[PDB]
């Protein structure tokens, strides 16, 4: 989760 | 004042990580670059408690900023994700470019005023919440780094669900 995890 | 943020991590009302909406943008661009480069990074071996690093994340298959906070066996450490919150154990780490250590951590480790507060029922709650936007109103910054705040969900303290 979050922001910026990027795939 | 509130400042909208994502609660990403959440061990307890005295420990926690969230990260504000305004340190997306930066976060968003660390990301970029980091998968940019993630490929050409040279193998960081020097696995010691506190080392700054790029580390895999098991759910991702992603590198990113990690501080180690523990050596266990056979090359696994317990990483933490500094712009992230949560931890993890992994056997992959890079090394970290230093204009690409200079920016701050994008997470925020918290904590409401146990003064205010006297756990398992608001832990569900907001981990139901993964993925939803929350409010923080910084009431201090304690001298390890650590804020002191009030958590809001649409308005309501959440401290109305601590008895």
């Amino acid at each position: 989760r979050g922001r910026g995890r990027g795939r | 004042e509130l400042h909208n943020c994502v609660v990403v991590q959440f061990d307890g009302p005295m420990s926690f990580y969230v990260q504000m909406e305004s340190d997306v943008p930066a976060l968003e661009q660390m990301t970029d670059k980091l998968l940019d480069a993630e490929q050409d990074l040279p193998a960081f071996s020097d696995l010691k408690e506190g080392a700054l690093c790029v580390a895999q994340f098991p759910e991702d298959e992603v590198f990113y900023r990690a501080q180690i906070r523990k050596v266990l066996d056979d090359g696994k450490c317990e990483v933490h994700f500094i712009d992230f919150g949560n931890n993890a154990v992994t056997q992959q780490f890079r090394q970290l470019p230093e204009e690409l250590a200079k920016p701050a951590r994008y997470s925020r480790h918290c904590e409401l005023d146990a003064s205010t507060i006297s756990a398992a029922l608001l832990q569900s709650f907001i981990d139901t919440r993964f993925s939803e936007t929350f409010q923080v109103e910084i009431l201090a910054t304690k001298g390890t780094g650590t804020h002191v705040v009030r958590l809001f969900y649409q308005s309501k303290n959440i401290s109305e669900k601590l008895q």
